[PDB]
């Protein structure tokens, strides 16, 4: 009947969906690889999509996924093991590195530019009419490490003008250079700024941008990615 | 067996539980002492759930059902066959369920990002065990429970709901209700709004959060923003959760009578208690 | 403790955003509103502007009127009284003309018309906004995804109150305009076709009701927990992979074995959303239509 038809006709719709849903999530990271680099054999039943293009805004070019993938930065590990499936030791510092959880892609080396096509972040004093509205202001305090030592003070929120939204705060080291922090990585107190992620002789480490005006987006991962890093690597250093 | 982009990410370290023994993958897949918790909790269960369907004597999916044991039994340990099999099945889910999220803080730690998976995820868990532990204890017999089988289970919710009249009038039901569909209404927006911005129309630019932004303030006059529907969707979804325990839990514990009546405490405040006409005067 | 992000712990506020231009019409949007710091905590704080516009002050006018329309019966049924409104509101009920009048519209005020009148204004309302979502798409040049998953919801209503109404051949199977009635005629309309949990569609759509909550917890949480490299930046993490796209399908993979990019997480959404009422609207339909109990469907499939 009608109603065994229609339901019979759903399942079969719903596995075709299913097949495209998941060819779709195969834009990036595939093909898959082996721990060396060289095409893994085995890529599952589902073929690569057919690549799409993407018109980047603001003259930025175009983006034709899926395509040729590639670090585009060295990566400092090793083989722990003779077989496939275990762990790849670090043979440096991970952190200066920038493997494991402290990893960072090679993203453009510009800033991510709002609909206007000027700069989407900004450090506020630079952000005519931007204001803090509510909450603590951080601007002044200082910022204290997971290791309970004062590592800087906050001399300015980057904010988001599009989304009026802090995105990092900058601190002020003990020789005078500045570093973004993430927003999202530090606790603001009534009279401090605590991060436990970073103990306070870590926080020189933190790459720097090129520009004191701007970020790009390069530079917001291997910053991100540092901090974030620390969280397993400073791990020694941090007492509570 | 690795993404184009995973190596520099398949560091050692972030195991809970026992060093370096069970840090390692299999295909995609990551172990971890709490991969192997996991595994062995889950054969168990299922060999128990087969071993049931033996003693039930079919092999067909839609008929098989392991039931937990009658009231007579209260709170006590029952036969296999009368009940205990349920139970470690039960007990053993459990120990399937929490393992899986303990892995979770495990591949959160080993990648450096937070912990609000492992953390939602945990909302379901205390649902289940809403409806297998908490309520029956309270109540007083495993036998409140619901068994394990694809229809069967779909009974109980049948029969235990018309218990208490028509259950829609469990006022937390009602709550727990308007999470989910608000939910649903919420990730069919958020989804369908990236979507358009990423696949404009044929030939024009990506278009931009700003464009995002604005084409909400256009449609209903505000836009909650990025990091904001965001946290809206965890939140109406732990909140569904969190209201459909708490309508269960009361259940049959605190109000055993028919929902619907419960209504009659607005309706009879004293000051228009008794006020003539409408629809109860 | 960390931070976990969930609320904002500085809020930092600008000139009002007036939004981008493209092709809209300038005239039609409104002025910028206050600024919700109550808001400001949990998202964006400001208010508006809004554009208005021919259909939304079209849709916003028959909203107004079937809203109205219920509530003068409502009052009507209250004896004027606001003491017995406020105590009975959620009993009140207008209720579709009797099943004697079939798909007439002559039937009285008091015994059904007052119910076509409110129905009426509200399909006018509802379609009419619906060509307001895809307009407001047109004009910014975006896809138009909204609009089309909108029309989804839009199906399980249309089938409710209008078509099955229809294919039955009277007013009086579609449903009531109150608070308890219409959780009534619910419970009553599964009683009737044999209990709906035999309704495979039924079925089908509670699974994605469970499955947008599942993935809306699993995607919101995972944004969340990669905000610390600007997840929630999805429209540029897909224009250029970070680190954040990357620990978000990782972390995924290595729980259960595949997993999702930036841009398909997001059609997986949309697509688990819109099964919701487009499976539903489909178990309604061919209920008492062409299947008039599903326990008995359920045993012979036909
Ligand atoms: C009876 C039911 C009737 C009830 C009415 C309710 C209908 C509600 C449908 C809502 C659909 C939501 C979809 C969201 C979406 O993608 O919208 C954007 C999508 C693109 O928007 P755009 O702005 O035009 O383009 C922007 C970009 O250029 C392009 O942007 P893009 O890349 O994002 O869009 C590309 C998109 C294009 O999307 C579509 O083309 C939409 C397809 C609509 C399907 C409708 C489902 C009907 C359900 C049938 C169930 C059977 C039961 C009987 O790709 C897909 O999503 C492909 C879908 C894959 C379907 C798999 C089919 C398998 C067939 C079986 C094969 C055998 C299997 C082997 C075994 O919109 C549409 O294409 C419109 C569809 C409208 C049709 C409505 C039906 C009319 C009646
Ligand atoms: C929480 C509310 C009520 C209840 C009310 C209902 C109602 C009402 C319905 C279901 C439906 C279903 N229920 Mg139930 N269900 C409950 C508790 C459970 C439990 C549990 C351990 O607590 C589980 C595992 C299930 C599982 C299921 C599926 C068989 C089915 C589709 C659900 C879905 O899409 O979710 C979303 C999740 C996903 C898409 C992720 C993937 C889920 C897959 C499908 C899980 C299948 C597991 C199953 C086959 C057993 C495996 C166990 C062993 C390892 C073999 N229910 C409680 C008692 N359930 C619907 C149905 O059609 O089944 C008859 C239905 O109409
Ligand atoms: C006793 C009750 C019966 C039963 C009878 C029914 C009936 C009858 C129906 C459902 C329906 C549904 N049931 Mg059932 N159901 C039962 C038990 C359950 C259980 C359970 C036991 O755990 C669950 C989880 C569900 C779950 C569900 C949903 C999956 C499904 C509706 C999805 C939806 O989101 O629509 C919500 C979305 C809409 C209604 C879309 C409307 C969109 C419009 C356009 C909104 C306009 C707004 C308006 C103009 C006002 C403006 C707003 C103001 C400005 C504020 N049922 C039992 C067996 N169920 C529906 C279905 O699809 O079944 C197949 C349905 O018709
Ligand atoms: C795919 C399935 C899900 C879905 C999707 C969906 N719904 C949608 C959309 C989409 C994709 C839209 O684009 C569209 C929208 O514009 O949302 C922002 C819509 C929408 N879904 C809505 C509601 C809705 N959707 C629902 C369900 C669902 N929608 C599904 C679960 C439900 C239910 C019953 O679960 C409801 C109630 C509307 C918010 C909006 C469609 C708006 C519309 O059509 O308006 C027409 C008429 C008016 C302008 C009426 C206004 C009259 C009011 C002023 C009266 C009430 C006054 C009241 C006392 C005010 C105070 C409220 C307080 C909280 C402050
Ligand atoms: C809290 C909000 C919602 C939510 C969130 C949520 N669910 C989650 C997560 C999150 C955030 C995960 O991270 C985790 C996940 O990894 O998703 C991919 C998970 C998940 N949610 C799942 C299912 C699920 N979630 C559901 C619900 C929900 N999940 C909510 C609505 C439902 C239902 C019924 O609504 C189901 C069916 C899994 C896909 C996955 C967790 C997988 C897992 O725990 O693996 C460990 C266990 C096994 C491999 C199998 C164990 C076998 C048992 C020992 C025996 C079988 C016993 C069982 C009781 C029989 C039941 C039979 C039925 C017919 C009744
Ligand atoms: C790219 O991104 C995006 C944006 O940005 C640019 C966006 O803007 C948007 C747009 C999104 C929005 C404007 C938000 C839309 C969300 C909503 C429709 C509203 C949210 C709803 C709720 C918070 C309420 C839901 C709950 C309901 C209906 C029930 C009400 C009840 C209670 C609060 C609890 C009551 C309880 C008590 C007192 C306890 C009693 C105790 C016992 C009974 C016991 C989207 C989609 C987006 O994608
Ligand atoms: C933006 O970012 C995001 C991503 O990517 C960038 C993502 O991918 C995802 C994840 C989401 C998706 C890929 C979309 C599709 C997902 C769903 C519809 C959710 C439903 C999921 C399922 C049905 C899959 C359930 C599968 C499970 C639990 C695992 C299957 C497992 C097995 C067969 C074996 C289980 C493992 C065992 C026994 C232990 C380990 C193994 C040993 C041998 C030991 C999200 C949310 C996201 O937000
Ligand atoms: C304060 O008092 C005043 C008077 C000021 C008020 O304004 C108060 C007002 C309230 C008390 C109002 C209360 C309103 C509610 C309780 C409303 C509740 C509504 C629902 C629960 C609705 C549920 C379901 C509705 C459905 C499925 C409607 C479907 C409608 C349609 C598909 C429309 C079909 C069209 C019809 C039959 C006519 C078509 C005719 C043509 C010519 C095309
Ligand atoms: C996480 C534990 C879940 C267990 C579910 C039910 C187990 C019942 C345990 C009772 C065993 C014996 N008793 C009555 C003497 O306590
Ligand atoms: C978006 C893809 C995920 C869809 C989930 C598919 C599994 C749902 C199984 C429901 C069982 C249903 N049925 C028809 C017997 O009632
Ligand atoms: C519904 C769950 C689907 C998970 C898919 C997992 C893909 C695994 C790919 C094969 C890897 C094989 N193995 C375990 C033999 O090494
Ligand atoms: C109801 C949800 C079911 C999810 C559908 C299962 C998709 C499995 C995809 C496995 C992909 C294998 N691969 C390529 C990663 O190895
Ligand atoms: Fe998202």
């Amino acid at each position: 009947d009608l109603a065994s038809l229609a339901i019979y006709s759903f399942w079969i719709f719903l596995a075709g969906l299913i097949y495209y849903l998941q060819t779709e999530n195969m834009r990036e990271g595939y093909p898959l690889e082996n721990e060396d680099g060289t095409p893994a054999a085995n890529q599952g039943p589902f073929p690569l999509p057919k690549p799409k293009t993407f018109i980047l805004p603001h003259g930025r070019g175009t983006l034709t996924v899926p395509g040729p993938e590639s670090e585009d930065r060295p990566i400092a590990l090793a083989r722990t093991a003779v077989s496939e499936g275990f762990p790849h030791a670090p043979t440096g510092d991970p952190m200066k590195d920038g493997v494991g959880p402290a990893s960072w892609v090679a993203r453009r080396d510009l800033p991510e530019l709002d609909g206007h096509g000027h700069n989407k972040i900004k450090p506020m004093k630079a952000a005519a009419g931007f204001h803090v509205s509510a909450g603590k202001n951080p601007i002044g305090l200082p910022v204290r490490g997971c290791d309970l030592e004062i590592a800087g003070k906050v001399v300015d929120i980057w904010v988001d003008i599009p989304e009026q939204m802090a995105r990092f705060l900058e601190v002020e080291l003990k020789d005078g250079s500045t570093r973004l922090l993430p927003m999202q990585m530090v606790k603001v107190q009534s009279n401090r700024v605590h991060v436990n992620a970073l103990s306070s002789d870590l926080f020189a480490g933190i790459p720097t941008i090129k520009s004191p005006t701007e970020v790009t987006l390069l530079e917001e991962d291997k910053i991100c990615g540092y901090v974030a890093g620390g969280l397993m690597y400073a791990a020694p250093k941090r007492k509570s | 067996a690795l993404l184009s982009f995973e190596r520099k990410y398949r560091v050692p370290g972030g195991t809970l539980v026992g060093g370096n023994l069970f840090d390692f993958w299999v295909g995609p897949f990551y172990v971890g002492f709490f991969g192997v918790a996991t595994f062995f909790f889950a054969a168990l269960g299922i060999i128990l759930i087969a071993w049931s369907a033996v003693l039930q004597g079919t092999w067909n999916p839609q008929l098989i059902s392991v039931y937990p044991p009658a009231l007579e039994y209260g709170l006590g340990g029952a036969p296999l066959a009368k009940g205990g099999l349920w139970q470690i099945i039960t007990i053993c889910a459990t120990g399937a369920f929490v393992s899986w999220a303990l892995r979770e803080v495990e591949i959160c730690r080993k990648l450096g990002i937070g912990y609000h998976i492992p953390f939602a995820f945990a909302f379901a868990i205390l649902a289940y065990l809403t409806l297998v532990l908490f309520r029956p204890v309270m109540m007083g017999a495993w036998g409140y429970a619901f068994p394990y089988g694809i229809w069967t289970h779909l009974d109980w919710v049948s029969n235990t709901g018309y218990t208490y009249g028509n259950f829609h009038y469990n006022p937390a039901h009602m709550i727990a209700i308007s999470f989910f569909f608000t939910n649903a209404l919420a990730l069919a927006l958020h989804g369908a709004l990236v979507l358009s911005a990423a696949n404009p129309e044929k030939g024009k630019e990506m278009r931009t959060p700003d464009h995002a932004a604005t084409f909400f303030r256009d449609l209903v006059g505000y836009s909650i923003g990025t990091l904001g529907i965001h946290r809206l969707g965890l939140l109406l979804s732990l909140s569904a959760v969190f209201f459909s325990a708490l309508c269960m839990i009361i259940t049959g514990t605190i109000w055993f009578d028919q929902w619907v009546d419960w209504w009659q405490w607005w309706v009879k405040l004293p000051w228009w208690a008794n006020i003539p006409g409408g629809i109860n005067g | 403790a960390e931070y976990q992000n969930i609320f904002s712990q500085v809020q930092v506020r600008g000139p009002a955003d007036l939004g981008m231009t493209e092709d809209v019409n300038l005239a039609n949007r409104s002025g910028v509103g206050p600024f919700s710091t109550l808001l400001g905590w949990f998202g964006n704080a400001q208010l508006g502007p809004i554009y208005l516009g021919s259909l939304g002050v079209l849709s916003l006018f028959s909203g107004l009127m079937w809203f109205f329309t219920i509530g003068i019966w409502f009052w009507y049924q209250a004896g004027w009284n606001p003491a017995v409104f406020l105590r009975d509101l959620f009993f009140f009920s207008l209720e579709p003309p009797a099943p004697e009048y079939g798909l007439s519209f002559a039937a009285p005020l008091k015994e059904g018309g007052l119910w076509l009148i409110a129905s009426f204004f509200m399909f006018v309302a509802v379609w009419s906004w619906w060509g307001r979502t895809y307009l407001r798409a047109q004009a910014l040049g975006m896809g138009k995804h909204t609009a089309w998953a909108f029309l989804s919801a839009i199906w399980l209503w249309m089938v409710l109150g209008f078509i099955r109404p229809i294919l039955m051949g009277s007013w009086s199977e579609a449903v009531p305009y109150g608070i308890f009635s219409h959780l009534d005629w619910t419970n009553n309309f599964s009683l009737v076709h044999g209990n709906l949990f035999y309704n495979p569609f039924h079925g089908l759509s509670i699974a994605f009701l469970y499955g947008s909550a599942l993935l809306f917890a699993m995607h919101g949480a995972t944004i969340l927990a990669v905000s610390r490299f600007g997840g929630e930046r999805e429209l540029e993490q897909i224009a250029d992979r970070g680190t954040a796209a990357e620990r978000a399908a990782l972390f995924w993979r290595w729980t259960m074995g595949f997993n999702a990019t930036m841009e398909g997480i997001h059609r997986w959404a949309i697509w688990m959303a819109v099964l919701v009422t487009l499976t539903g609207g489909i178990g309604i339909l061919l209920s008492g239509t062409v299947v008039d109990n599903w326990y008995v469907w359920g045993q012979n499939h036909g």
